[PDB]
RNA sequence: AAACACAAA
RNA sequence: AAUCCAUGACCAAAGAAUCGUCACAAAUCGAAGCUUACAAAAUGGAGUAAAAUUUUGUUUACUCAGUAAUAUGCUUUGGGUUGAAAGUCUCCCACCAAUUCGUAUGCGGAAAACGUAAUGAGAUUUAAAAAAAUUGUUUAAAUCAACUCAUUAAGGAGGAUGCCCUUGGGUAUUCUGCUUCUUGACCUGGUACCUCUAUUGCAGGGUACUGGUGUUUUCUUCGGUACUGGAUUCCGUUUGUAUGGAAUCUAAACCAUAGUUAUGACGAUUGCUCUUUCCCGUGCUGGAUCGAGUAACCCAAUGGAGCUUACUAUUCUUGGUCCAUGGAUU
C-alpha cells in the first residue's frame, strides 16, 4: 500500500478562514489522489513559529475531518490522519509542545537558519524534517547533525510536488534533493506529495523512477516509502493515544 | 472403537471431473476462487455451460462463500442444489494381540447432506 | 542473438479542475469523470513529439540521444486513451520519468499521464490491458443499479 | 480373506535354541489356499531370502519364480478402465461381472481392501482395437453394489487360477499353440468372408481347441495405492503392448516410483530406509563416493566448502569449524556417537560442559574430537561394523524404551516421521533436524502464529536465535518440494528420546550448506 | 529471435 | 645421470553458494502449486436451565467437536538443467520365429559419421589428408604426443614359462582342443500328396526332395497388421455368442521440479588469486588489518545420448607431464 502525507491545506494563519473553493479544491485533489491509486491520505497545515497559538484543545485543528471528510472515508474508502509542520527560524516565542503533539497526530518542522538546524536535530519531538525545496537550502546539510537526527528515529522528506510548478525552480529543487541524498546516506528518506491541485498529482512508478534518477536505489525507495511512511504513521497515532 | 471413513464414490465420465471443483475442509479461500476463475475461463473450451461446485461437512459454509462471493461481486447467476451423500466406513467388530489396523473389517453406510453449487458465466 | 525490448503502458487521466461545480463522491463517479474521453487533436505523432521535447528539456542532449534509438509509439487510438511506447531495458526508467514529468499538450491543459505496466513482451501487456478493461466494468454494472 | 499386504521382512536365524533376527526390509506375502504362500521382493534381497528359504527345506517345497512369472503395477484413476478395454474373457465367469462393475467407479480408495480378480483371459494380439466395454449403467452405481462386493466372491475360480499358474505343468500348457503375427493376420484377412453378410467383424473369435487360455491375476495394494497384475514371462509383452497403445498411458520408471513413494507418505527401500543392512550399506557407499567424486572433480573455488561456514552453532567449537556431520551423505554413526557422549554427560553430571587409553570426556569437543577420531580410523577399512541405528516402533510397547566406554556399541532407536515446513524455506536431501531450545521457545510459536509488517506482508527478516550443537535428533532423507499440498516436505528420522523430550511438535530444519533454520512440525508415518 | 530443409545462398 | 627452482608448449577436470525486498478481491520481468468434497454433530447427535402439562409430548434461552479456521494471501524455483544452450553432424521416440539390415564377429551399448583396449604399418613416392558436419591457426613428417586404416568371437578343462611363495594356493602370457545349435541369400524348372472353383484333363496356393548362376545393370527408401479426443441414443441376448452391431454432433489430443522473443532491480554475507604488515613452531584450505578483480564463449523454444567445434594474458582458477631450454649441488 502507498501512503501521502504531505497534502497541504489551503490556510497559512488562524485569522484567515477558508472558503468553499479551496475545500473543493482539495476534495478534487484527494479524488484524484484515490484515482491514481493510494491508500494513506495525511493532509499537513503550514503555521509559522511566531504566530500566537490558541489556548484551546478542541479549536488546534481547523480541519475537522469527521464531519467534512468523513462521508468521503465511508463512500470512496480511504482514510485521512491531521500533520502540521512547524515553519522555526528563531528561537523565541515557542517551548509548547505537548499540547500540539496530542491534537494533530504527525508534527513536522521547516529550519531555515542554521540555529534551527541545531534546535530540530537538539530539542524537538518530531518525526520528519523538511527542507524549503523551492528556494534555497539555509546554509549547508552536513552529515554531523543529519546523522544524530537519524539515528534517534527522524527521517528526511522530500517534497516531488514542489518541482511542477514551475521551471526555474527545479534547478534548485535538484540541487537540494541530491544534497540531502548525499547527506542523509540513503537510509531515512522519506517522500511527500505537496500538491495542491490536481494537475500536479503522479503515480508510484513515476516518483520511483524519479528519485531513482535523482540517486537513490531501488530498494531503498519502496523500503522507505512503504514501511517508514507506515511506521511513522503508527508511532504519531501512538503519540496521540497512549 | 476404532474406525475409519473412506471417500464417497464419485463416477465421472470425462467432463464432470473437469468443470467441477472439490472444496475441502482444508483449502483456502483465495485458492478456491483462483481455481473458479480458472475453470469459468476453461469451461467454454471444455464445451460446458457451468462450473459445479462440490462440498459437505465442514466445508459446506464456505463453499457457500463462495457461492455468495461470485453472486453479487461477479453478477453472475448461480444455483444452490441439496443432494445426499453415503459414505462407507469401515469399523472393527468384537468376536491374542493383533495390530489395530489389521483386524475384522464390517463396511457401514452413512448418509450425509450436501450442496451443490453451479455458476454460469 | 536477442534485442531486449520492454513496452510501456500509459493511460491519459483528465482531473476534473472545476471548483465551482459539486461533485459526486463514489467509485465508478469518479472512474468516469477521470476516463471521459479524450480531445479529437489527439494522435501518435503528436504525443511522440511532445515526449520528444520534453525529453530533450528534462533529460538534455545526450539523455535523449540515448533514449531516442527505440522510442516508438506502437498501439494507441484516441478512444480509450491507451498507448504502448517500445523502449530498451535500459532506459526504462528514463521514459517513465519523461511520462511522469509531462506537463501539457500544446494545444491541450490539464490532464496527467499514469504509466500502469510495463513488460518485456506485447502479449502480456495485452493481456493485462484486458484485465483491466474487465474490471472496469464490474464497478460499473455495480454503480448502475 | 488371503488379501496382499506389505510388510517388513526379517531374517530369522536359529541354530540351536537361540534366536537373533536382524531387520531385512520390506516383502509382499500372499496366501492361496492356506497352503500356497508366494513372496515377491527385492532380487538383491531375493537371493538371500532363497538362501536361508533352501538352508531349511527338509519339510518345505521352493519354487523361483523370476523368469516365468511377472507383475506389472497400475497407478491412477483411470488405470482399470484401460486395463479392461485391452483384458477380455474367454468364458462367463463372476470375476469378469465384479470387474466390468469395478472398471466404472473410477475411484481406487472407494473399494474396500479385498480385491482380487483372477480369470482366464485371451492373447492381446488377438484384438484388433481397444474397444471399450458397455457404458449404459455408469448412472446406477451407488453404495450397495460395493456393499454386496464383499459378500458376494468367487472364490473357486480364483483358486483354481491361482493354482494353474503356480503349477509348472498348466504354465507350459498354455504355451501350447502360440499363434504368430502372421497367423492372426491371415485369420483377420479371412474373416472378411463369413456367413453373415451384414456385420463387419474387425476381430477373430476365440477357439476352444486351438487357442491358448492365458491365466492372469489381479490385486490391489493399500500401501501403494496401486492395481498389480501378474501374468507369465513370455505373455506380457503383449499385454504390454496394448496397454501402452491406450493414449492415456504413460511408462513411469524408477525414479518416478521413488517420487510418487515419497509424494503421499511412503518411503523407499535402497534409498529411504536408514536401518536395514544392505540398504543402508549401499545407500552410504554409493552416494558418499558418488559426492566425493563430484567433489574432488571440480577445483578450488569452485565447489561449496563446508569446512569454513561461520555462525552454524552458537559458541563455535574449534573441533571441525565447519560442517557437524558428513559434508556429502547424512552420517548416523556421528549422531549415534555423539548422542551416546552427551548421554553419559548428563550421566556423569547434571550439566553439560562445552569448553574447557580413555580420556575422562568433560566437554562436548571430547565427543567430537572422539567422533573425528573414530571416522579417521575408518578412513582405511570398513564401515557399519555392528549398525548404527536401529528401528523399534512396537518394542516400545512390549516391554520399554530403556536408555564401560564404548560410545559405539549400543544403537539409538528411530521413527519414521514426516516433517512439513511451516514457513519459508526449501528442503534438500541429507538435511539435519535440530530441537528448538528452551529459552526462545515463544519467539518461534510467535513467527509460527504470525508477524507482520506495518505494510500488511509477512516479515521473516529479522534476526534468528542460532541453537546449539547438541540439539541434532535427525536427518531428512527425502528432501524434496511438496507439490500436493504447496510446502516443502521433510521426509526424515528423530529419536524417541528426544520426541518424548519435548512438550511440543516444533523442530527445526537445516540444510547442508545452508546456514539457515527453518520451522516445522513433524507427524509419526507407520512403515 | 529461436527452431526447422536431399531448400536457398 | 639424480633432485630443486623459473619460463614456455601440450593433455585432462570444473563453471561457488546463502538471505531479504519490489501498491491495487489479483499481481508480477515470469512460472507452478495449495481439489480423491465429512469435526463418525444423519442408525431422524449428546445434555443442561424455566413455564405449563396428572410423566410422556410441546414452546422458549444455552453448552459440546478447542490440536478450531483465520478473505487475492501464502511456498517454491527460472537463461552451461551431472558444460558448451552454439553448429547446413548421426540416431531412438508402433510391432512383426522375419522379402522386417534373424548382425553369437575385440569390449560396453536398443541404435549411433558412438566411447575405449593390445599389436604391426603408413605419408600427394600413399589404402586415404597436400602444391556428410565442424573448425582463425585446423594430423604427423629428431624422439614422445595426436589422426587414419589392417587383425584379436563368449565361457569351461590340460601343459609350459615369469612373480609372492617353495605341501600347497593366487595372478599374467602362449599351444592342442570340447561346449555354446530356430531344417532360412533370393529366384526358375520337374516330380509326389491335399483343398476351392460344387464329375475329369487342366487353371491357382501350401508343404517334402533333387539340379543349376539363373541377365537379382532399379548397387540408396518399394513386405504384413493396427479409427490413439469427448457426449448421448437405438437394438438382440440362458435357442447360440455373455457381450456384439450401427447411428447423430463437436474439435480436440495443451503437455516441462525454466518453458515460447520472460528469466528482472539493487543491498548484505562467506569463500577463492596476488600484493604492503605482526605473532606462536619451521610449517599447517593457522589467524587479522591497506588495497585490486569474480572471468570469457556466449544464450533455451519439444525431450534424451554420442561426436566435433568456441572459452579462461594485470580479461577468476585447478592437476599432471615434457630424450624443451635457463641457473646450482653431487
Ligand atoms: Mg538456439
Ligand atoms: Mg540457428
Ligand atoms: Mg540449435
Amino acid at each position: 500500500m502507498l501512503v501521502d502525507l504531505n497534502v497541504p491545506w489551503p490556510q497559512n494563519s488562524y485569522a484567515d478562514k477558508v472558503t468553499s473553493q479551496a475545500v473543493n479544491n482539495l476534495i478534487k485533489t484527494l479524488s484524484t489522489l484515490h484515482m491514481l491509486g493510494y491508500t494513506h491520505i495525511a493532509i499537513n497545515f503550514t503555521v509559522n513559529h511566531s504566530e500566537k497559538f490558541p489556548n484551546d484543545v478542541k479549536l488546534l485543528n481547523p480541519i475537522d475531518i469527521k464531519r467534512r471528510f468523513g462521508e468521503l472515508m465511508d463512500r470512496t474508502g480511504l482514510k485521512l490522519y491531521s500533520r502540521i509542520t512547524l515553519i522555526i527560524d528563531d528561537p523565541s516565542k515557542g517551548q509548547s509542545l505537548s499540547k500540539i503533539s496530542q491534537a494533530f497526530d504527525i508534527v513536522a518542522a521547516l529550519p531555515i537558519s542554521e540555529k534551527g538546524l541545531t534546535l530540530s536535530t537538539t530539542n524537538l519531538d518530531i518525526d520528519l524534517l523538511t527542507f524549503q525545496y523551492g528556494s534555497r537550502l539555509p546554509t549547508f546539510l552536513k552529515h554531523k547533525s543529519i546523522c544524530s537526527c537519524v539515528n534517534r528515529g527522524v527521517k528526511l522528506e522530500i517534497v516531488y510536488g514542489y518541482a511542477l510548478r514551475d521551471v526555474q525552480a527545479r534547478r534548485q529543487f535538484v540541487s537540494n534533493v541530491r544534497s540531502v541524498i548525499r547527506s542523509s546516506r540513503s537510509r531515512g528518506i522519506v517522500i511527500g506529495s505537496g500538491a495542491m491541485s490536481p494537475l500536479e498529482c503522479r503515480n508510484i512508478l513515476g516518483v520511483t523512477s524519479l528519485i531513482k534518477n535523482l540517486g537513490l536505489p531501488s530498494d531503498r525507495c519502496s523500503k522507505a516509502m512503504g514501511d517508514l511512511a507506515s511506521l511513522v504513521l503508527l508511532n504519531g497515532r501512538l503519540r496521540n493515544k497512549s | 472403537k476404532r474406525v475409519t471413513k473412506h471417500p464417497s464414490l464419485k463416477t465421472l465420465t470425462h467432463k464432470q471431473i473437469h468443470t467441477t471443483i472439490f472444496v475441502k475442509s482444508t483449502t483456502p479461500y483465495v485458492s478456491a476462487l483462483k481455481r473458479i476463475n480458472k475453470f469459468l475461463d476453461s469451461v467454454h473450451k471444455q464445451g460446458s455451460s457451468y462450473v459445479a461446485v462440490l462440498g459437505m461437512g465442514k466445508a459446506v459454509e464456505k463453499t457457500l462463500a463462495l457461492g455468495c462471493h461470485f453472486q453479487d461481486q461477479k453478477n453472475k447467476k448461480i444455483e444452490v442444489y441439496t443432494k445426499t451423500i453415503e459414505v462407507l466406513d469401515e469399523v472393527i467388530t468384537e468376536g491374542s494381540d493383533v495390530e489395530d489396523d489389521d483386524k475384522e473389517t464390517q463396511l457401514k453406510k452413512r448418509a450425509v447432506s450436501g450442496v451443490e453449487l453451479r455458476i454460469y458465466v | 542473438v536477442r534485442l531486449k525490448s520492454r513496452y510501456i503502458l500509459f493511460e491519459i487521466i483528465f482531473p476534473p479542475t472545476d471548483t465551482n461545480v459539486e461533485e459526486s463522491v463514489s467509485k465508478a463517479d469518479i472512474l468516469l469523470s477521470h476516463h471521459r474521453a479524450s480531445p479529437a487533436d489527439v494522435s501518435i505523432k503528436s504525443i511522440l513529439q511532445e515526449i520528444r521535447r520534453s525529453l530533450s528539456l528534462n533529460l538534455g542532449d545526450y539523455g535523449s540521444a540515448k533514449c531516442n534509438s527505440l522510442l516508438q509509439l506502437k498501439y494507441f487510438s484516441n478512444k480509450t486513451s491507451t498507448g504502448i511506447i517500445r523502449c530498451h531495458r535500459e532506459d526504462c526508467d528514463l521514459v517513465i520519468m519523461a511520462l511522469m514529468l509531462m506537463s501539457k499538450i500544446g494545444d491541450v491543459d490539464g490532464l496527467i499521464v499514469n504509466p500502469v505496466k510495463v513488460s518485456g513482451t506485447i502479449k502480456k501487456i495485452e493481456q493485462f490491458a484486458m484485465r483491466r478493461n474487465s474490471k472496469i466494468l464490474n464497478i460499473i454494472k455495480c454503480s448502475q443499479s | 480373506g488371503q488379501v496382499l499386504f506389505q510388510g517388513l521382512i526379517y531374517s530369522f536365524n536359529e541354530e540351536n535354541g537361540e534366536d537373533s533376527t536382524k531387520p531385512l526390509g520390506p516383502c509382499d506375502v500372499f496366501w492361496v489356499q492356506k497352503d500356497t504362500a508366494i513372496i515377491r521382493l527385492h532380487p538383491s534381497i531375493y537371493t538371500q531370502v532363497f538362501n536361508i528359504l533352501l538352508q531349511h527345506k527338509e519339510k518345505l517345497t521352493v519354487q523361483d519364480c523370476r523368469y516365468s512369472l511377472a507383475s506389472v503395477t497400475l497407478k491412477g484413476a483411470k488405470a482399470l478402465e484401460s486395463l479392461a478395454s485391452c483384458l477380455r474373457s474367454t468364458e462367463y465367469s463372476k470375476s469378469f461381472e465384479q470387474f466390468k462393475m469395478v472398471s466404472m467407479i473410477t475411484d481406487h480408495n472407494a473399494l474396500p481392501q479385498r480385491c482380487t480378480f483372477a480369470f482366464e483371459a485371451i492373447d492381446p494380439r488377438h484384438l484388433a482395437a481397444p474397444k471399450k466395454l458397455n457404458d449404459s449403467q455408469r448412472k446406477t452405481v451407488n453404495s450397495d453394489d460395493i456393499l454386496s462386493l464383499h459378500e458376494n466372491y468367487p472364490q473357486d475360480e480364483i483358486n483354481a487360477v491361482f493354482n494353474e499358474l503356480c503349477d509348472p505343468e498348466s504354465r507350459t500348457q498354455s504355451y501350447n499353440n502360440q499363434n504368430t503375427l502372421k497367423e492372426i493376420s491371415a485369420r483377420r484377412y479371412k474373416l472378411l468372408t463369413a456367413t453373415p453378410n451384414s456385420i463387419n467383424k474387425t476381430t477373430v473369435p476365440f477357439k476352444e481347441s486351438d487357442d491358448p487360455s492365458i491365466p492372469l491375476v489381479i490385486i490391489r495394494r493399500l500401501k501403494t495405492r496401486d492395481w498389480i497384475v501378474v501374468l507369465p514371462w513370455f505373455w506380457l509383452l503383449p499385454l504390454w503392448h496394448l496397454l501402452n497403445r491406450i493414449p492415456r498411458m504413460y511408462h513411469i520408471g524408477l525414479r518416478q516410483f521413488q517420487q510418487i513413494q515419497y509424494e503421499n507418505k511412503q518411503l523407499y527401500f535402497p534409498d529411504d530406509y536408514p536401518f536395514t543392512q544392505l540398504g543402508y550399506i549401499e545407500n552410504s557407499f554409493y552416494k558418499k563416493e558418488a559426492s566425493k567424486t563430484k567433489w574432488d572433480r571440480k577445483p578450488m573455488g569452485k565447489r561449496i566448502n563446508f569446512e569454513k561456514i561461520k555462525d552454524i552453532h552458537n559458541t563455535k567449537l574449534p573441533a571441525y569449524s565447519g560442517e557437524i556431520g558428513d559434508f556429502f551423505s547424512s552420517d548416523w554413526r556421528f549422531l549415534q556417537i555423539l548422542r551416546n557422549g552427551i548421554d553419559y554427560l548428563q550421566r556423569n553430571d547434571k550439566t553439560l560442559e562445552l569448553m574447557d587409553g580413555v580420556r575422562d570426556i568433560n566437554c562436548v569437543n571430547d565427543v567430537l574430537e572422539f567422533c573425528k577420531d573414530y571416522e579417521a580410523k575408518t578412513k582405511a577399512m570398513s564401515l557399519s561394523i555392528e549398525e548404527n541405528i536401529p528401528v523399534a516402533l512396537c518394542k516400545n510397547r512390549k516391554c520399554q524404551f530403556r536408555t564401560s566406554f564404548s560410545l559405539t556399541f549400543f544403537p539409538r532407536c528411530i521413527i519414521a516421521v514426516s516433517c512439513t515446513l511451516l514457513e519459508r524455506g526449501h528442503p534438500k536431501d541429507n538435511a539435519r533436524i535440530y530441537q528448538v531450545p528452551e529459552k526462545d521457545l515463544e519467539h518461534w510459536l510467535q513467527l509460527a502464529k504470525g508477524v507482520y509488517r506495518p505494510n500488511g506482508r509477512k516479515d521473516h527478516d529479522l534476526k534468528i536465535p542460532l541453537p546449539e550443537v547438541h540439539d541434532l535428533i535427525g536427518f531428512i532423507t527425502s528432501g524434496t518440494y511438496h507439490l500436493n499440498c504447496g510446502n516443502g516436505m521433510g521426509i526424515g528420522f528423530i529419536d524417541h528420546h528426544a520426541a518424548i523430550r519435548q512438550p511440543t511438535r516444533y523442530v527445526l530444519i537445516r540444510n547442508v550448506g545452508t546456514n539457515t533454520y527453518r520451522l516445522g512440525e513433524w507427524s509419526k508415518i507407520s512403515v
